[PDB]
RNA sequence: UAAUUGCGAUAACGAACGAGACCUUAACCUACUAAAUAGUGGUGCUAGCAUUUGCUGGUUAUCCACUUCUUAGAGGGACUAUCGGUUUCAAGCCGAUGGAAGUUUGAGGCAAUAACAGGUCUGUGAUGCCCUUAGACGUUCUGGGCCGCACGCGCGCUACACUGACGGAGCCAGCGAGUCUAACCUUGGCCGAGAGGUCUUGGUAAUCUUGUGAAACUCCGUCGUGCUGGGGAUAGAGCAUUGUAAUUAUUGCUCUUCAACGAGGAAUUCCUAGUAAGCGCAAGUCAUCAGCUUGCGUUGAUUACGUCCCUGCCCUUUGUACACACC
């Protein structure tokens, strides 16, 4: 009966399935804590929720989070929004609902798509076309 | 008599053909149909395929 | 033995046969179309038409023949296809059976224009919403035209589908 | 049968890779106190080899005189001490 | 609060930016305020992001597309020239790189710094073609400043690409003498070469 | 563009018309009315005779 | 808590451990090599020779360590690429079979990855062990 | 026995129905089974040319080929499975029983 | 990293069998010039020389030039299959041989002769000038002449 | 208003078709069942860290209300909610404390009474008409041929070099594709730098390819203000395969030789979304590989509301001496 909670967060096919559990604050993901994201610049990224809402409030949650399919864009966009959304649940579950609220106001404040999903998903292929809606040429002679 | 298909008839588009004209152009081995596109074109709402998108 | 993904082509290409084979043989008797119905070792298929007594010919042996002709086609069992007849409710509704009382009509001689009046007082006696016929081609003429005689209004659109469109 | 074009001539840099040792002393007092150093900034002034300059800066950043910050890709920030 | 202790290390700069005042490891990316009427309710002020590469809403509404920030404005502008039209990932590291030599060199704010850029290399005004019939006219106006800025930086870029056409050098450093040479004005940058005879002729036309 | 077909019009005229009283201003409960009241074959087509339904309202009571 | 290339860095514990396996030396390096391409897709041999096996098989090990069943065709295929063939648009091609197989059987032998069942190659304790081992000397060192 | 009957069906409403009577006829008989596993309905897509000569613009067709396959896991007698087949029977549906 | 010591023993301009070989660049480049040998077989010949590539082409001795022109004239010699050369199973001596600078033209042209005088499809097509080994010149392949 | 879709309508009212309408791949169905093809909390066994909460992996029945990543169903949506600005304060166009977005929610399919002497008696066994039925224009075999070059034309591919050739290393895609007189899809070893097969506890198929390890990033080095290291195109030698046959290289590979290309002059092509394009996969013909075609993955700068100059279309005015109706 341990606190438990299952989120996801999503792209245009990067899926990151994120379980939130009361720990010693230390983020897992792929078995790996997110430090050694490589690119050295999405890890500021990462960091900016973390950042503005502080290490004192995310101090004794864990999270442990699979992705798989998707871009190296895509899922690290999701990370951030499944670790965002597993933080909404876990202040909807247990911590205070004045938290959650402020927490949300400085998120929208900063960037509204760190919560919300990212469901801007590309159109598809048309005939006639080599991309989405590009056309050859009206050759005449 | 041998001597008329002594050239072999085993595989090629000689026999990958369509039942219906007994072309070998414009044939399709998707699913093991192995019809003419415009014949599938014909049957296929009485085949099972639809027209969707 | 074979993927699901083949097996089920295969079987529309089966069905598929089976109608173009009937249609096409059976089209001075009056097909209109068929059914099946598989159960175990027995494969039950069923025609529904108009003339069943004229399908079934003299002791049956038209349907005899119609059952070994698929047998020997299709390779199944021995005697383990079983073909009947089925008068068709509602005969007038199908557009297959109005062609056919049409192409009768022509083989029978009479003027163009008296075969589309009896169409449509025949199938507005029928019951149908509307009917829309078209004749391409020559007709006492040296280039090729094209009349459409319609009755009620035809929609156009897949709304209504092959649900309600019959072509 | 055709040039079609001007074919004008080019800058024809004549970067010296061999260097004395009043060249080499000159290059290394230079380099110090000088708040525009890098590879370009070399290439363009001193016009000595990179592989010569790139090694002592290693040299002179493992004694310590410029530090880099930036390890990244093609390019590291030096900043020299006060 | 109190400090955690893991194996994986916690860089010393981003743990005192936590700590007293959040800030890049040693860029202050405050203090980015600007009085100019060409840029109020235009710059992103107070509002920073440590990071260019966002996927946001908004090319969906009116005008959000050019109120995304300024460094993304930069990164999409660097974003262009066929091959290289594309690749965010490193459209950010070479906007990264420009801000640090851009810090490196002018101590003062490197915002500052390209504010006053744009303001002393945005080209003044335009002229435009008019058909007509027989022969075509010519008349000459003022732009809006996203104008202004759009044309001043493709041409700075343009003059730097032309630069290092047939050249085998680094981007970055030509794209910092570029701005650097705006900046400070020097007569002898591409762009800056356009934008004086330019102006040459619009005061010979006024 | 965004205007309706004329015999959706003419399905909203006339529903107002016989249902008036049953019906009240608020949108979700005018679907949910509607729904029950009239019979449709698109959720769609009843969602846009709802939605005119309270713009009308909407300029009845400011109009 | 804990030591383990979850929690160690990469960019220099790849270039530790390279080391250390220099310095061990138990690889049983082939001989014939920097005369093959080690690719189809690949027509240049590393500038420096001199090593750069230490780090292929440190980089095979790294990845039989997070995963646990691979072959030889799923080595080809990490280690393949693109193929500049001419004007023809590019195609990835895999690595040479042969020298795979070489180095996959190597590395049986000296113990550091064993087989497991079902078929296939995995990790094996040594090799766990030493690999902590260094991540553990790297995170050391730099802190 | 473990036995598994499996639906291998394209009507999509006729498969949902005989799945819903096989199961509520599970139900009412009060014997243990698995639920009604469905996989993923496989699209077979056709690409083919509009036109059969090389005339006007190039334009596709894509005919659709929707397969709905689904499976329940039960334990009955021969006499029991062939009963329940027998019941509740609509043509077409396309049923095959595997033994694990 | 380490340091290297640069004497007044550079060298900028060299030759090779009276050909001028460019200076100031790499030793690999530098043989890549040299007519008759690619990058491959530069680096093949640095790596049986023995020397690092971080050092300059001044840097060499002339018994590491006199033992890379031995292993350029006599490949097999260092117990090696003979899979790596660009003339093997010649049909003037049937055993591996390599190509020299001036040797390439030369075999490539006793190749070309043996195919005139024995008028073949291929040397008729070589001779003429019209691609032989499927190449259309139909549409493009004209602004050579 | 990216539609005579609509408000209002001078004689109109009232209906019909096209349109509008009809829909998943483009989600969040957290009401409910869903992979020996799933999870963590602990569940049996394990290697390493302090015997300082446990950690990743394993064979599969070794577990305990479940569906948080993927399919459904009688029934969910967002109807431009609700407000502020402009309209004899009548359609609509815009900005804003929230759901997947509030430009019609994304792209497409089915589809206007009529026409083109537009393509197909020349890949279709729809077929009268002039052609054959003892060397037949049918068929069968070998070798040629849509595979030839002084020449012009458009689709498509590779470039003009710290972005790319690069190399040794990290981590990744969704629809689907795959074996019965056929033994097919390159999963781990042997003949073997690799290419053919020798064993199939992988395949009637989310598990063997395959959770598509490729397409874009990070430590390091050369082209370092180039008559060449970008350009394996521009030639020869060899190392390899179903196929009773590949020579005018079926295709891949290992070397050796850059005769072109410095935003490219007049004309034109395609594009507001997460679009052109930076780049690779699946299927078609297949014996071999596409650059062609039908479907995805990282992201895009400054209009989308604005007119005929050329690419044009339509409506109604207007003028006819036109009806196989400007040909």
């Amino acid at each position: 009966a341990v606190p438990s909670v299952q989120t996801f967060g999503k792209k245009k096919s990067a899926t990151a399935v994120a379980h939130v559990k009361a720990g010693k604050g230390l983020i897992k993901v792929n078995g790996s804590p997110i430090t050694l994201v490589e690119p050295e610049i999405l890890r500021f990224k990462v960091y900016e929720p973390l950042l503005l809402v502080g290490l004192d409030k995310f101090s004794n949650i864990d999270i442990r989070v699979r992705v798989t399919g998707g871009g190296h864009v895509s899922q690290v966009y999701a990370i951030r929004q499944a670790i965002a959304k597993g933080l909404v649940a876990y202040h909807q579950k247990y911590v205070d609902e004045q938290s959650k609220n402020e927490l949300k106001k400085a998120f929208t404040s900063y960037d509204r798509t760190l919560l919300i999903a990212d469901s801007r998903r590309p159109e598809p292929k048309k005939f006639g076309g080599k991309g989405a809606r590009s056309r050859f040429q009206k050759s005449y002679r | 008599e041998n001597v008329w298909f002594s050239h072999p008839r085993r595989y090629g588009k000689g026999s990958r053909q369509c039942r219906v004209c007994s072309s070998h152009t414009g044939l399709i081995r998707k699913y093991g149909l192995n019809i003419c596109r415009q014949c599938f074109r014909e049957k296929a709402n009485d085949i099972g395929f639809n027209k969707f998108r | 033995l074979i993927s699901k993904k083949r097996k089920l082509v295969a079987d529309g290409v089966f069905y598929a046969e089976l109608n173009e084979f009937f249609t096409r043989e059976l089209a001075e008797e009056g097909y209109s179309g068929v059914e099946v119905r598989v159960t175990p070792t027995k494969t039950e298929v069923i025609i529904r038409a108009t003339r069943t007594q004229d399908v079934l010919g003299e002791n049956g042996r038209r349907i005899n023949e119609l059952t070994l002709l698929v047998q020997k086609r299709f390779k199944y069992a021995p005697g383990t296809i079983v073909l009947y007849a089925e008068r068709v409710q509602d005969r007038g509704l199908s557009a297959v059976a109005q062609a056919e009382s049409m192409k009768f009509k022509l083989l029978n001689g009479l003027a163009i224009r008296r075969a589309a009046y009896g169409v449509v007082r025949y199938v507005m006696e029928s019951g149908a919403k509307g009917c829309e016929v078209v004749v391409s081609g020559k007709l006492r003429a040296a280039r090729a035209k094209a009349m459409k005689f319609a009755d009620g209004f035809l929609i156009h659109s897949g709304q209504p589908v092959n649900d309600f469109i019959d072509t | 049968k055709k040039k079609w074009s001007k074919k004008s001539m080019k800058d024809r840099a004549q970067h010296a890779v061999i260097l004395d040792q009043e060249k080499y002393d000159r290059i290394l007092k230079e380099v110090p106190t000088y708040r525009y150093v890098s590879v370009s900034v070399l290439v363009d002034r001193l016009k000595i080899g990179g592989s010569l300059a790139r090694i002592a800066l290693r040299h002179l950043e493992k004694e310590g005189i410029i530090k880099p910050i930036s390890k990244h890709s093609k390019q590291a920030i030096y900043t020299r001490a006060t | 609060f109190t400090p955690v202790v893991l194996a994986t290390p916690i860089p010393e700069e981003v743990q005192q930016a936590q700590t007293e005042i959040k800030l890049f490891n040693k860029w202050s990316f405050e203090e980015v305020e600007v009085k100019d009427a060409s840029l109020v309710d235009y710059v992103q002020v107070r509002q920073p992001i440590f990071v260019a590469h966002t996927a946001g809403r908004y090319a969906n509404k009116r005008f959000r597309k050019a109120q995304c920030p300024i460094i993304e404005r930069l990164t999409n502008s660097l974003m262009m020239n066929g091959r290289n039209n594309g690749k965010k990932l490193k459209a950010v590291r070479i906007i990264k790189h420009t801000l640090d030599i851009i810090n490196v060199l002018t101590d003062q704010n490197p915002i500052q710094v390209v504010v006053d850029a744009i303001t002393n290399t945005g080209p003044r005004e335009d002229t435009t073609r008019v058909g007509g019939g027989g022969a075509a006219r010519r008349q000459a106006v003022d732009v809006s400043p996203l104008r202004r800025v759009n044309q001043a930086i493709a041409l700075l870029t343009i003059g730097a690409r032309e630069a290092a056409f047939r050249n085998i050098k680094t981007i970055a450093e030509t794209l910092a003498e570029e701005l650097i040479n705006a900046a400070k004005g020097s007569s002898t940058s591409y762009a800056i070469k356009k934008k004086d005879e330019l102006e040459r002729v619009a005061k010979s036309n006024r | 563009g965004r205007v309706r077909t004329k015999t959706v019009k003419r399905a909203s005229k006339a529903l107002i018309e016989r249902y008036y009283p049953k019906l009240t201003l608020d949108f979700q409960t005018n679907k949910r009315l509607c729904d029950e009241i009239a019979t449709i074959q698109s959720k769609r087509l009843r969602n846009k005779i709802a939605g005119y339904t309270t713009h009308l309202m909407k300029r009845i009571q400011k109009g | 808590p804990g030591v383990s290339v979850r929690d160690v860095a990469a960019q220099d514990f790849i270039n530790a451990y390279a080391s250390f396996l220099q310095r061990q030396g138990k690889l049983e390096v082939p001989g014939y090599v920097d005369i093959v391409k080690t690719s189809s897709g690949n027509e240049m041999p590393p500038q420096d020779a001199e090593g750069w096996f230490y780090k292929r098989a440190a980089s095979v090990a790294r990845h039989i360590y997070m995963r646990k069943q691979v072959g030889v065709g799923k080595l080809n295929k990490l280690y393949g690429g693109a193929k500049s063939r001419g004007v023809r648009p590019y195609k990835h091609i895999d690595a040479s079979g042969s020298i795979n197989r070489k180095v996959l059987q190597a590395l049986e032998k000296i113990g550091i990855v064993e087989i497991s069942p079902k078929g296939g190659r995995r990790i094996s304790e040594n090799g766990q062990r030493d690999l902590d081992r260094i991540a553990a000397q790297t995170l050391e060192e730099d802190e | 026995i473990k036995i598994r009957i499996t639906l291998t069906s394209t009507k999509v409403k006729q498969l949902e129905n005989v799945s819903s009577n096989i199961v509520k006829n599970a139900e009412q008989h009060n014997l243990v089974k698995k639920g009604p596993v469905r996989l993923p309905t496989k699209v077979l897509k056709i690409s083919t040319r509009k036109t059969p000569n090389g005339e006007g613009s190039k334009t596709w067709e894509t005919y659709e080929m929707r397969i709905h396959k689904r499976y329940i896991d039960l334990e009955a007698p021969v006499q029991i499975v062939k009963r329940i087949t027998q019941i509740t029977i609509e043509p077409g549906v396309d049923v095959e029983v595997v033994v694990a | 990293s380490l340091v290297v010591q640069e004497q007044g023993s550079f060298q900028h301009i060299l030759r090779l069998l009276n050909t001028n070989v460019d200076g100031n660049i790499k030793i690999v480049y530098a043989l890549t010039t040299i007519k008759g040998v690619g990058r491959r077989y530069s680096n093949l010949v640095c790596k049986k020389a023995d020397v690092d590539l971080h050092k300059r082409a001044g840097e060499l001795t002339q018994e590491e030039l006199e033992r890379i022109v031995q292993i350029m004239q006599n490949p097999t010699h260092y117990k090696i299959p003979a899979w790596f050369l660009n003339r093997q199973n010649d049909i003037t001596d049937g055993k591996d041989y390599h190509t020299l600078a001036n040797n390439v033209e030369s075999k490539l042209r006793d190749d070309l002769e043996r195919l005139k005088k024995i008028r073949a499809h291929r040397g008729i097509r070589h001779f003429w000038g019209l691609r032989v080994r499927g190449q259309h010149t139909k549409t493009t392949g004209r602004r050579r002449a």
